[PDB]
């Protein structure tokens, strides 16, 4: 049994070891409690606010709309404290873990984004952070490694499997049950079991709460659209979020269609992948004919969840929201017209949802259209990447 | 009926029983069905075998190459079934459980995974990453298949558990490594046994003494087959001389 | 004639070529009407609001004066989109240029902090940006480099002299001298020539503006001293604008003390340098005996101009301001302190700025007293630089 | 003294005057008085000097590259006055002029300079970074030691640039590169004397016919240096017929 609902129509769950459902009752518990506690939402609004920086600026992009009628404005998580919106929800876990009296911190990380989140955020509170990280993207994310390690957080390489971010997940998740008296496991994304998906989704809700009342004082009316990636699916469902209930407002998420749909090298599990169970849930997965789970590819590091968070597959199956697809080179080309128009440089993951806000620009021009693009993160760490290809 | 068999003539015996686990396939799928062999005649009671899966987070690490192990041979499920198939043409009576992934069960329809299961002899699956609180339709298909659900009684569990377990579980209940022994008697639950950790004999007779019909021997399994990987015929060697000590020690 | 004074006491003035005089003329005048045109400050603000993301926080860090009798906060212009003060006055001088109607932008770099944002805001307001840097600087800052190159900007290696800043400076200057009818110098400091010093300080007083604000609100009184680094002087007198008639709060600059003082491999020619003229003003700078113009060394790229804006010079002589040096181990020490216990990663810039408030807490331990760092900017740009240095 | 004897000689001659620059100690201490004595020979009415500045501001890449080569031969403005003064005690009555920057006139004292420029015979001294507007100091000092301040007058100037101008300069007006020619006069300015971008006979003789005094030319100067570093007796003869020819151009 449980306080919250585990389910989103046929997707979710709490599909762990029996040995882990203890930790998760616990932290259902915590959350809710958490929640109605003035105490609580105060420090974690003081911590928003004067170390993270909220609120984030939402910017109206004038120079690339031109000669069309759509109207574009980008909500600013890029310039939140660690480059990115993964900062916004692991103040608020680290909060949790501390309600609980636990003194140590457990994250898992691929791109590194949400590790180097995880650390500072242990840092800046007194926790004793460990991050898993699969070999593979520890190789490519030197950088990001050593900021985890220069914020004292230690991280450990996984070797297992492919040795990417589901073997990564997999490690914490063998580590925490063994450790949750002590450690929380600070899961990075809106997928997990529950009752991850919904703190998470609420960790990251003031992004769209921000943007509902940012775009109202600037236009005077809702969006027309509210387009996000998805990897996990945090930074749409944060976006999301206070906008479900606005019916007239629609909400797209963006995967990422690597080298395109039809080449099998996508990480677009949603659209393209069948429903499974893994990571703790029952949802849509990168997986083969007979059951074995597989890797989403991307030029991006950050959209490699091999699955997604069950909530975007319940607002897909009953038509709420609306998924599509961007590939390597859509979301390339929105990186570099973003850096060359507006002086801004996006995270590649967050190009995949300009991309497509471009695309039903370009595709209708004279379509009247009012259009914000969730900014998840800052650039700067992808401008090697973007160099070596163009160079290329 | 062959875990309800076993344990009848075990108590009739007085000795416990004791049950080794390997993944199938693992180093390859001729040695795996010989070492499973060398298990049986060596004196396992039962078997507890694992289908190789991707992720399997709920394995340490001699468990977890195990796998790897066995996706370098190419095993498949479907091939693991042509295994189980074999393995239960050649031995009649001695119970057969798997230890499966969610995944690989719910994949081409829960209830195909346990009919299959029944047509080629098994007789029990334990999913890993299935707690009782979302075990109904996994259950429920094995019961309507004749399989035994095998479920999981942790060291941290409550009053609430142990009924649940007592309740829903047949075959054998896993106890994961005294007071709760004697809850899953007081409640009719299946017969327990001890897993997680046993790899010598005395912890065999400390289970049987405890109250448990019986343990469970994996990692410690699995090591010997690591270690001798280069020497197939010292491996089997190796696995019979564990296996009848770690049996003896039941008695 | 002009219609503000040039001068700062002894230091300023306007020694550049006569053929100069017209674009100083012209840019004072403007500058003049702009600040009491509310369009303009209308149009300003909207900038540093909604593309900048201002107002920045103002961070108290709690851990790091732990045991002690300091309250220190940190002013964090790391926050602001660029990741660094600098684009507070670039956007004011690009709407200047714009005032004029001039549609492109000479800028010079050492650090590539400055030439970023000068590229970000060439970008956003339709401006062809043209950039100097030294040879040997741009051979260090490959990834600045090509931001500049990704958001538009012409970047020109300058193989002449030292080839570094002040040669870059020097460059920038020749080229206006030909092309100031249709292009706009932005200097990158409160140095050089009237008016840049005072526009300078303008265009960055928002800094201490909002930390007046904000200290008062979180501890109802003004701060005993607030401390910034000098490199140029822009950030510092951002940072001491609003308080310089507030004679109760003291005024501390740091400047970069390198190997250290005696070694006379630093850049502090404020307190151990001459004054001489140079770079269009009459202020301290690092000269030979002869009076050929030296580099200034540091372990940090961004406090690399060899003199120091006149402002700072006059505050010095009249005792209104203190200026200190910190060396690259102690701005070392504090990059790392911050990170490992506050979760913020600082230019190394500003660690000397930090490393200077951590010596006045640690040497008088039990001296109550309240005080203010400006954190210029983030130092993910010194990562490599750092790794490299411990690796050592 | 020297420019004002200068000049009514050639006005009684009706011929303008020829001023080649060259930067002090390029290639080299040796070579630049050479290349100096060379010039004078060739026609040169007067001559203006720079001394080598780590950062020229308002030179181009030619100029640039000679006190680069300057620098390298170790060039420093002590002994550039020992040249000067070498060169006054070879030559008493041409005039001679200095190329300034700012911080080498106030590195040990304005007046300090000006005065050290007398002593070894220097007429003149331009500032290069100095506009009239920062001039006070600078030529109060030259005054006081009988030095001629010269000013440059740009071609984006006005009426009041053109009257300050003729009223602080001494010695030569340095005209950037008509009417303003005019004005000056009208001014009872100094003789002006064309410079920038002079590198041929015609554009000597068109500064003459417009009414100015006569024309300075570097960088072509500098450029016949430069390519013929190698050939020290080249680099003096094609000095010498370069000269011989703008001179030629001025009667
Ligand atoms: C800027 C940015 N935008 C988008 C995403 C995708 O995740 P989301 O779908 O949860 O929002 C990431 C994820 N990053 C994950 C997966 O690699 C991490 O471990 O750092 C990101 O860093
Ligand atoms: C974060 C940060 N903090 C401090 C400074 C020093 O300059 P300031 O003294 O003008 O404030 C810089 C300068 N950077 C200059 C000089 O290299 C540039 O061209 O980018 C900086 O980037
Ligand atoms: O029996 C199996 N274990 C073999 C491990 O070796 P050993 O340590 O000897 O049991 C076994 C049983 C249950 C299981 O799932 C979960 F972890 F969730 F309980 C995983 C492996
Ligand atoms: O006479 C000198 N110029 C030599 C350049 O060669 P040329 O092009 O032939 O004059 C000369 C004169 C003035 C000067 O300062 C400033 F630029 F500000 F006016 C710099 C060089
Ligand atoms: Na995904
Ligand atoms: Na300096």
């Amino acid at each position: 049994t449980t306080l919250l609902n585990p389910y989103f129509g046929e997707f979710g769950g709490m599909y762990v070891p029996q040995i882990l459902m203890p930790a998760l009752n616990q932290l259902e518990e915590a959350f809710v409690r958490a929640q109605k506690d003035p105490e609580f939402q105060a420090q974690f609004a003081d911590l928003l606010k004067n170390y993270a920086g909220r609120p984030t600026a939402l910017t109206k992009c004038q120079n690339i709309t031109a000669g069309t009628r759509t109207t574009l404005y980008l909500k600013r998580e890029d310039l939140l404290h660690g480059g990115a919106h993964k900062t916004n929800q692991v103040l608020g876990q680290a909060l949790l873990a501390k309600r609980m009296g636990k003194s140590e911190i457990i994250a898992e990380t691929g791109a590194g984004q949400h590790g180097v989140a995880s650390a500072l955020a242990s840092a800046l509170l007194g926790l004793k952070c460990r991050i898993y990280m699969g070999a593979k993207d520890v190789e490519r994310q030197s950088p990001n490694v050593f900021r985890m390690r220069l914020m004292g957080a230690e991280v450990i390489p996984v070797h297992s499997g492919s040795a990417t971010l589901k073997d990564a997940c997999n490690e914490a998740l063998r580590d925490w049950s063994g450790s949750y008296e002590t450690a929380h496991y600070m899961l990075g994304t809106a997928a997990g079991p529950h009752p991850y998906p919904t703190i998470v989704r609420e960790f990251q809700r003031m992004i769209g709460e921000e943007t509902k009342a940012q775009i109202l004082d600037k236009e005077g009316r809702l969006p027309d659209a509210v387009i996000a990636c998805v990897g996990g699916g945090s930074n749409a469902i944060g976006m999301f979020a206070d906008f479900i209930n606005d019916t007239s407002v629609g909400l797209i998420g963006v995967e990422p269609g690597g080298h395109g749909i039809e080449t099998g090298e996508h990480g677009a599990p949603l659209k393209h992948g069948r429903v499974g169970i893994y990571f703790g849930m029952k949802a849509p997965m990168m997986q083969t004919a007979d059951g074995q789970i597989e890797e989403s590819y991307s030029i991006s590091a950050g959209l490699d969840f091999p699955s997604v968070g069950p909530q975007h597959a319940y607002l897909n199956s009953i038509g709420r929201a609306d998924y599509v697809s961007i590939t390597d080179d859509e979301a390339l080309e929105a990186f570099k017209t973003l850096c060359r128009h507006e002086g801004i440089i996006p995270a590649l993951e967050s190009s995949h949802a300009l991309a497509h806000a471009l695309k039903m620009m370009r595709e209708q021009p004279e379509k009247e259209q009012l259009l914000v693009v969730n900014l998840s993160g800052r650039g700067d760490k992808d401008i090697f990447t973007v160099h070596d290809i163009l160079k290329a | 009926e062959r875990y309800e068999n076993l344990f009848a003539q075990l108590n009739d015996r007085r000795e416990g029983a004791f049950v080794p686990f390997v993944t199938l396939g693992d180093p390859g799928i001729e040695q795996s069905l010989k070492i499973i062999d060398t298990l049986i005649d060596a004196g396992a009671d039962a078997l507890e075998l694992g289908v190789p899966f991707s992720d399997p987070l709920a394995d340490g690490p001699t468990i977890q190459n195990a796998n790897l192990r066995a996706f370098a041979a190419g095993v498949t499920p479907a091939q693991c079934f042509e295994m189980l198939a074999l393995i239960r043409e050649k031995h009649p009576t001695i119970p057969i459980g798997l230890l499966m992934y969610a995944n690989l069960v719910f994949n081409n329809g829960i209830d195909a995974f346990y009919a299959r299961c029944e047509q080629v002899g098994v007789d029990s699956v334990l999913v890993a990453d299935v707690p009782v609180e979302e075990s109904a339709p996994f259950r429920q298909a094995a019961l309507r298949h004749n399989i035994a659900p095998i479920f999981i009684c942790p060291p941290n569990a409550d009053d609430d558990l142990l009924r649940q377990v007592a309740s829903y579980g047949r075959g054998y209940t896993y106890l994961l490594s005294h007071h709760l022994i004697e809850k899953l008697k007081e409640y009719h639950a299946a017969p327990a046994l001890q897993g997680f950790g046993i790899s010598s004999p005395e912890q065999v007779s400390a289970a049987v003494r405890a109250g448990a019909a019986g343990a469970i021997s994996g990692s410690a399994i699995v090591k010997i087959i690591e270690k001798n990987l280069a020497s197939p015929k010292q491996m089997l060697a190796e696995l019979r001389s564990f296996v009848s000590a770690m049996k003896a020690a039941s008695r």
